[PDB]
């Protein structure tokens, strides 16, 4: 009956051009499109960090060596070492 | 970016919370209030004729 | 979002459609509203406990059905209710709904998804008043419900459809031990084997949101709300929802047990269930019993507690297992409630806050928590094949029988002082921290074959840590055997036996 | 080869009650546990390094 | 609209029965009222009766009420001024302000009656406020976004610590504050509201951040019963409207529960246990569910209990136990001992003291502290009949150690030093955990027991024990 009918049709006057629409709205002061899909579509990336962790930083590990590739002046020094715990031992 | 978009679904039904406001300040203003009697009469009617 | 709106357009239609269908004359006059009650004249053929709806959109159920007027109680605020209001009859008794798709989302007592996930896929719809099963249609508790908690698995067993009690003081640990068998239960909930899933449902009567909240968070962190259904009562509810929400959670897992699952329910803080019942009867003019209580909370807990049961074959030997929790006042266990629940209940788990403050975490007073199943119910790894598992109740009873009382005679008493410390000291566990069987056994089984020898009571912690690695490293076979086959054989006591001793050494 | 890492472990620690005082070796067995330990866990919690295009997406 | 008027039948101490005429009914919690000659009589509607009679609670004396009289609807719950201009403006239950530094200006009017919100629920349990307090710190730390307990008998200094707390905290935050005080001494209300003059926290004529809600002793049941409500809403108003971080203060919830016995006996409902209400944990959780964190916002809410004959298994305190997060119990032998604050720290106990929040060095220190402290209470009753030579050697080190940490416990404050005499003292955490875990160590032993009292960190300790041994000893 007619009196859902026509707050059915309230639904598509004053909340069609709030999203089923895209004609602002009428009864409202502030407008609804500089708020949602321009200032809060990086809402989003306004609560977590920009540019380091939603670019998500692919980055290189850092490259750790060997001891240097230099074992005649510690392998001798700790097998040096070694006669001296040995004794110890 | 799923629970913004969680939390676009909620905010949308708040102002449609508001909207509903706008609508039914809408609702209290008009003379259907005159022409709703007559539809409970004839619903009415079709109520008790089904019994 | 422009389909919500046609889905209220057709909302609305169907609404129209219902309210237009009833041309109702018994609809009763609202005559007098109390502090959430309403005697209302009318309703000449309404049923017992029915469901109604009140022109403003508040539910209420029918407790007393005097000559006359009728005592309605409110799911809700007396906020928006007047005199003279037609009260709308639903023609079925309170009922909640009953399916698979609770899984995973957090409601109220009668039923309604209140985490806001949507609406709920419900595959039936059962009654909050069900009969609970006869003498023969079940079967005894064999099936062991693994806690992850030593003392609460070793020393006092629980299995599928028994009814234990964790009677204990306020913030002694009683939710712990819940949260943490659900935890635990995670293990085989993510497998195939439907005899071994346990899925948890849990009532939270009269604990404020902040608190559920942490609750679901923390199940949502383990990965464990995807197994679970939440059904909270706030205090902020009024006292009807709360105390119906245990009787709609029984219905929810009776769902389970009825189609051949498994489910457990803790009874979260039994105790405002009682109060907020008091508060029912008296509001409604029920003559009071002992100490201000209606004189059927016993029959209110009977009913509700004995519908966990484990069926029998022929049913499809289905179970639900009952996790109550009751505080008691300054540790008086000869309080009428703590009475009635430890009577009513299939053993109890007994926290307090003095050996909390001695440093046990679980608090376990083993010289009162007795469970009345003791080898069935209990994993056969756990039991005779470790062989003092059967019998270290009588140790530890001992090892507190002589204290200083009992002061040390000779070398005997010397050595099981050392060992009553020592496993005191082994039986300590953390929150959070779930344990499994297979690495049970090895923990208590060095506590027989060495563990006086432990490197110091501060150092006994990272001691049985490192044996659990010792035997999860170079040691995998045992472990693996022993949590298949569920028992320990003669080689397997002699491997065991072999690496107790083998990291005794080390 | 988990098991078999630190099975020659356990060898040397019999060969360690004639050697007391060994000042890294036990540290180097200490060593290749400890980021051997790193290494079954980092694996266990290791997720499919991936964005579900079909759900998740 | 026509003024919804009606006439006056029972009038039963502090409860009102007024008969209605046709379809007329006002609603349940909504303000009626009488002209008496001294001013304005609200009648908040408690429950309907029929016949057209409802049965009324008076938020002022009912002196002079004569059966008949004119009673006038306002159409709705008592609505009280909200806003930044209540800050600096005394109030009372009904909103009028009783400052006398003119009407208040106020934008908005609220009802008083809300509903909590929902499942908007954040729940942020890793902010640990800085109290300054030794004992608090340690064994229960405050969260920023919690409810505190206070409870306490007569004259165990629970106003002291709400004043202590109301000086460290208050000062260093950004955010709102909001004191509702029920049912406490005028004198304490009037000594609060200079101290903040002075201070400089309200200025007559500056910003002023703190709104003043009063419901003293004076105030009939039901303005007692109604004034933490309108309080509540000034901190409402506060954090959804303006989105600050709101501090709300009572005094005495206890007083709240013991206004709703004091109805319920003439509202005509069967006596609950020992003579209380039988809503009382329902109206309770109504009242203190609405006080959270509330997701656009915060609130930190200091509660206030009072236990009868310090009974701790009280219906009310037992039920307002379940509602808070970190308590504060303020035993009594622990005040008869010396030792202020007289906080039992066996019974203190919170949800935020655990490792991942607070730290595992924090956590192993308490953990410790907690023992030390029951060994002491577990061997009491041998030491109360034969005494210490009767102990172990290690029993003698604990209780000693014990007696040291039960001593060290005790903090000056900087609002009871006429107390004391020795000027107020703050420690932080981290200087409290690292003195405590020292003493724990063993690493002050030699030091005399009495050295640990009213100071406050490890080197005060060394301080006074270095004066004790010049010239005391
Ligand atoms: N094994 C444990 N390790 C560490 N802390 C624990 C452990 N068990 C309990 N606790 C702590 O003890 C306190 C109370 O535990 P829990 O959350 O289970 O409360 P409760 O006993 O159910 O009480 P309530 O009735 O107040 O909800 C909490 O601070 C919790 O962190
Ligand atoms: N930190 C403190 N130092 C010294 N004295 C203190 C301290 N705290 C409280 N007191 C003393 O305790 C007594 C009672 O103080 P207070 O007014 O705070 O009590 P209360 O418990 O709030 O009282 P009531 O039950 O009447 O509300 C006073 O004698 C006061 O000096
Ligand atoms: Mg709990
Ligand atoms: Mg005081």
């Amino acid at each position: 009956q007619d009196l859902y009918l026509r707050e059915l049709k309230d639904t598509k006057l004053a909340p069609s051009t709030l999203q089923d629409a895209e004609g602002n709205v009428k009864p409202w002061n502030p407008p609804q499109k500089p708020n949602l899909p321009e200032l809060e579509l990086q809402g989003p990336e306004a609560l977590k960090a920009y540019t380091e962790q939603n670019v998500e930083t692919a980055h290189v590990a850092k490259e750790s060596e060997e001891g240097e590739s230099e074992p005649i002046e510690e392998d001798w020094l700790v097998l040096d070492d070694a006669e001296e715990t040995k004794e110890s031992h | 970016w799923v629970r913004y978009e969680a939390s676009l679904r909620q905010l949308e039904q708040r102002q449609l919370a508001k909207s509903v406001i706008s609508r039914v300040q809408s609702e209290l203003g008009n003379p259907k209030f005159q022409e709703k009697v007559l539809q409970q009469s004839i619903s009415e009617i079709e109520q008790l004729l089904s019994k | 979002k422009a389909q919500p709106t046609e889905v209220s357009s057709i909302l609305e239609e169907r609404i129209k459609g219902v309210s237009d269908e009833a041309n109702l004359n018994e609809t009763g006059r609202v005559l007098a509203v109390g502090d959430g009650i309403a005697r209302v004249f009318g309703l000449n053929n309404i049923q017992a406990e029915e469901l109604v709806e009140f022109s403003s959109g508040v539910k209420g159920m029918a407790l007393n059905l005097e000559p006359g007027q009728v005592g309605i109680v409110l799911f809700g605020s007396d906020r928006l209710v007047k005199e003279g209001e037609l009260v709308k009859r639903t023609g079925n008794i309170v009922d909640v709904p009953v399916g698979p798709g609770l899984l995973g989302r957090v409601v109220d007592a009668l039923g309604n998804p209140i985490d806001g996930k949507g609406p709920i896929d419900a595959a039936g719809r059962s009654r909050a008043q069900v009969k609970a099963p006869g003498i023969l249609p079940r079967r005894s508790v064999h099936e062991p419900v693994q806690t992850g908690l030593k003392a609460v698995d070793a020393l006092v067993p629980i299995g599928r459809g028994q009814r234990e009690l964790i009677i204990g003081d306020r913030q002694t640990g009683k939710t712990a031990v819940a949260l943490d068998t659900i935890l635990n239960q995670k293990r085989w909930n993510n497998g195939s084997d439907e005899s071994k899933k346990l899925y948890c449902v849990y009532v939270a009567v009269g604990q404020k949101r902040s608190t559920v909240a942490q609750l679901v968070q923390t199940l949502e962190q383990h990965d464990a709300m995807k197994y679970s259904i939440i059904v909270a009562a706030t205090a902020s509810e009024a006292a009807p929802l709360q105390y119906l929400a245990p009787f709609t959670a029984a219905s929810i897992g009776e769902w389970f047990r009825d189609n051949g699952k498994h489910a457990l329910i803790v009874y979260d803080d039994l105790s405002k269930q009682a109060v907020a019942y008091r508060q029912l009867s008296l509001l409604l003019r029920r003559p009071p019993g002992r100490e201000a209580y209606p004189g059927d909370v016993f029959y209110l807990h009977s009913r509700l507690l004995e519908r966990a049961a484990k069926l029998s074959e022929k049913e499809g030997s289905g179970s639900l297992t009952a996790l109550p929790v009751i505080e008691t006042q300054g540790g008086d266990v000869s309080a009428y409630i703590p009475t009635n629940v430890i009577s009513i209940t299939d053993g109890q788990i007994f926290l307090e806050a003095e050996l909390f403050y001695k440093g046990i975490r679980p608090a376990i007073n083993v010289g009162l928590s007795v469970s009345r199943v003791g080898s069935a119910a209990q994993v056969k790894a756990l039991k005779q094949v470790a062989g003092s598992l059967k019998l270290f109740l009588a140790q530890y009873r001992e090892v507190a029988a002589f204290a200083q009382f009992g002061s040390d005679l000779d070398a005997s008493t010397k050595q099981t002082l050392v060992r009553g410390e020592r496993l005191t000291q082994l039986l300590k566990q953390n929150q959070y921290s779930p344990l499994a069987t297979e690495e049970q056994v090895p923990l208590i089984y060095a506590g027989v074959n060495g563990h006086l020898d432990g490197i110091e009571l501060s150092r006994i912690g990272e001691f049985e840590s490192s044996f659990l690695s010792y035997l999860k490293s170079n040691h995998n076979e045992l472990l693996t055997e022993i949590r298949e086959k569920g028992e320990l054989s003669k080689e397997l006591l002699a491997s065991l036996k072999s690496a107790t001793e083998s990291f005794v050494a080390t | 080869a988990k098991s078999a890492a630190n099975k020659l472990d356990w060898a040397k620690v019999i060969s360690s009650l004639r050697i007391t005082g060994s000042t890294a070796t036990q540290l180097s067995s200490f060593k290749k546990r400890n980021d051997e330990a790193r290494r079954q866990l980092l694996e266990l919690q290791s997720q499919p390094t991936e964005v579900d295009f079909s759900h998740y997406r | 609209s026509t003024p919804i008027t009606g006439k006056v039948t029972a009038v039963i101490g502090a409860i009102v029965d007024v008969h209605f005429e046709q379809s007329e009914l006002p609603a349940i919690l909504n303000a009626l009222e009488i002209k008496t000659p001294q001013g304005k009589l609200v009648l908040e509607v408690a429950q309907h009766l029929g016949e057209n009679t409802v049965r009324t609670i008076a938020m002022d004396g009912t002196e002079g009420l004569v059966r008949g009289e004119k009673v006038l609807d306002t159409g709705g719950p008592i609505s009280v001024p909200v806003g930044r201009e209540t800050l600096g403006r005394i109030i009372n239950v009904i909103g009028e302000p009783i400052d006398e530094r003119g009407p208040i200006k106020s934008k908005l009017r609220k009802p008083i009656h809300a509903d909590p919100p929902s499942f908007a629920e954040q729940s942020t349990s890793a902010e640990i406020l800085e109290t300054g307090i030794k004992v608090v710190d340690l064994l229960a730390p405050y969260a920023r976004g919690g409810k505190i307990g206070l409870f306490g008998g007569a004259g165990v200094g629970k106003t002291v610590f709400i004043q202590e707390l109301i000086n460290n905290i208050a000062k260093a935050h950004g955010g709102f504050s909001v004191f509702t005080g029920v049912g406490e001494r005028t004198r304490e209300g009037n000594d609060l509201y200079r101290e903040m003059k002075e201070t400089g926290v309200i200025n007559l004529e500056g910003e002023s951040k703190v709104a003043l809600v009063f419901g003293q002793m004076n105030e009939p049941p039901g303005a007692r019963a109604r004034v933490a409500l309108t309080g509540l809403t000034i901190a409402e108003y506060f954090r959804d409207e303006e989105g600050q971080d709101v501090l709300l203060f009572i005094d005495n919830i206890f007083r709240f529960t013991q206004a709703g016995s004091e109805v319920s006996a003439l509202l005509g409902r069967i006596p609950s246990a020992v003579g209380y209400q039988p809503t009382l944990a329902t109206d309770m959780g109504l009242l203190q569910e609405r006080i959270t964190t509330t997701k656009k916002g915060s609130v930190t809410s200091v509660q206030a209990v009072y236990v009868p004959a310090d009974d701790l298994t009280d219906p009310a305190p037992a039920t307002t136990f379940a509602h808070l997060d970190a308590t504060t119990v303020l035993s009594r032998g622990i005040s008869e001992l010396g030792i202020y604050p007289a906080v039992d720290p066996l019974d203190s106990k919170s949800r935020l003291l655990d490792a991942a929040v607070v730290g595992q060095e924090h956590y192993d220190v308490a953990s410790k502290v907690q023992e030390t402290l029951q060994t002491y209470k577990s061997l009491q009753d041998i030491i109360a009949i034969l005494g210490m030579d009767e102990l172990s050697e290690q029993d003698k080190l604990t209780v000693e150690r014990a007696r040291k940490i039960q001593r060290f416990l005790s903090q000056p404050f900087a609002v009871a030093e006429v107390f004391t005499g020795i000027p107020g003292k703050l420690v932080r955490l981290k200087d409290t955990v690292a003195s405590f875990k020292a003493v724990l160590e063993g690493k002050y032993d030699n030091i005399p027991e009495h050295a640990f009292y009213m100071v406050g960190g490890i080197e005060d300790v060394v301080a006074k024990a270095e004066k004790l041994a010049a010239e005391a000893n």
